[PDB]
């Protein structure tokens, strides 16, 4: 799970 | 020695390998942090600390695995590169405060500074060019690489290198830039350029940041903090 | 607050303000000092303190309506005050900087060397500093007003930056400088070394608390073969 | 008294 930023 | 790898496979191995080398060598700021996304700061560890990073999933395939970088970690300063089927370790005239056991040291008479990588690759960062091809090219000059002077190829291939695991780790929107180009060229801008240049100077303001007003270290400027999260990842510990 | 003069008279004037300021905003380090020379460490203050500069002696045979403002922590001139007017012209990145009593400008311009050396028109390295450069600035910074800086005022800002914030960090700046300060007044050119030091600065605060016993140290292009080259070169360091 | 770096 990555964030929205990445 | 502390030992984490970089996986290059995919975007998402990529971006999961920075984001494990994180957490375990920073700690997030908590008022600079939104869901899962943070500004972290390095961990403070003993002078001289390092860490191994080990570069996998350059291509297809056992292929493409001899190389590993030595990153000092209270400023995240590549000391070197070390070929590990030569069990060689290239060390910058910086570093020589770095000690790596088990492996033969060379030490360069080459700094690690961009000035001098710069001239020696014929080279500038800005408008520079990174691919998967030109990372495996990278590679191959670094495993090609011998003697204690740097060449023009392994000038590049740290160039190279350096911008996408240490600059990466420090600047998620390097990161986020790159990363495409694992799945298109990811070419280095004059803002990239100016980011990686006032690292310092961010990690001694953000610290300080409260709420959520501008933020602004010369022409570095954060409009709010998701302007921060977007582009900063890792600071400095002071 | 902490205010301090530099004057600027003769060469001793000179060289005694920036040691008296020195003395007493940072503490000498153990293992570099030889004689009364040392390198010191910035003395933690909290979150944005400063302290001011009257510049004087500008004029050895008047001028004296000229103050900066210094963020301690990091040397960082963060504007200057025209005492005449009781105004504060502060660099947009230093809006965390409140001095009471005067009245602050907030300018759209920040404090950088790229900046300041687009709007001034001017490159660092080769810059001329002279006496008749720094009454010139004066009055460049004593005519400004409104919040915009123009080419006269990036101008002084970099010569006065240079001549008390950066000699302050590095000695060698202030042995360079302090010759333009005898009775013919030569001119004092920075040189591209003089650049890369102040480029370097936070680099070279980070690896001296770690020099032990003699011999050399490296900091990228920066090399110091021995203490006296330290000693040399570097006065002040940032405390991290 | 200065210092002999100065
Ligand atoms: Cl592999
Ligand atoms: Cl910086
Ligand atoms: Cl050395």
């Amino acid at each position: 799970g990555f964030g929205l930023f990445d | 020695m502390r030992e984490f790898t970089i996986d290059f496979s995919t975007q998402q191995s990529y971006v999961s390998s920075l984001n494990s080398i994180r957490t375990e060598i920073s700690t997030p700021l908590e008022h600079i942090s939104q869901g899962t996304t943070s500004v972290s700061v390095i961990n403070h560890t003993p002078p001289g600390s390092y860490f191994a990073v080990d570069i996998r999933g350059l291509d297809v395939y056992a292929r493409f695995d001899h190389l590993r970088l030595i990153i000092e970690q209270n400023n995240l300063a590549v000391a070197g590169f070390v070929n590990t089927a030569t069990n060689t370790f290239y060390r910058f005239s910086d570093f020589t405060h770095i000690s790596v056991p088990g492996v033969t040291t060379v030490s360069m008479t080459t700094d690690s500074s961009y000035t001098t990588l710069q001239r020696v690759a014929a080279l500038e960062r800005s408008g520079m060019q990174i691919s998967r091809h030109s990372l495996v090219s990278s590679y191959l000059a670094l495993m090609e690489f011998s003697g204690n002077t740097m060449t023009r190829d392994a000038s590049r291939a740290v160039l190279r290198f350096v911008t996408v695991t240490a600059e990466a780790l420090r600047f998620r929107q390097i990161q986020r830039e790159f990363r495409q180009a694992l799945s298109p060229v990811y070419t280095m801008t004059p803002g990239d350029v100016d980011l990686t240049l006032n690292w310092g100077r961010i990690s001694n303001v953000l610290p300080e940041y409260r709420g959520e007003d501008g933020v602004r270290v010369g022409r570095i400027s954060f409009n709010n903090i998701s302007a921060i999260l977007g582009t900063v990842a890792v600071i400095l510990n002071c």
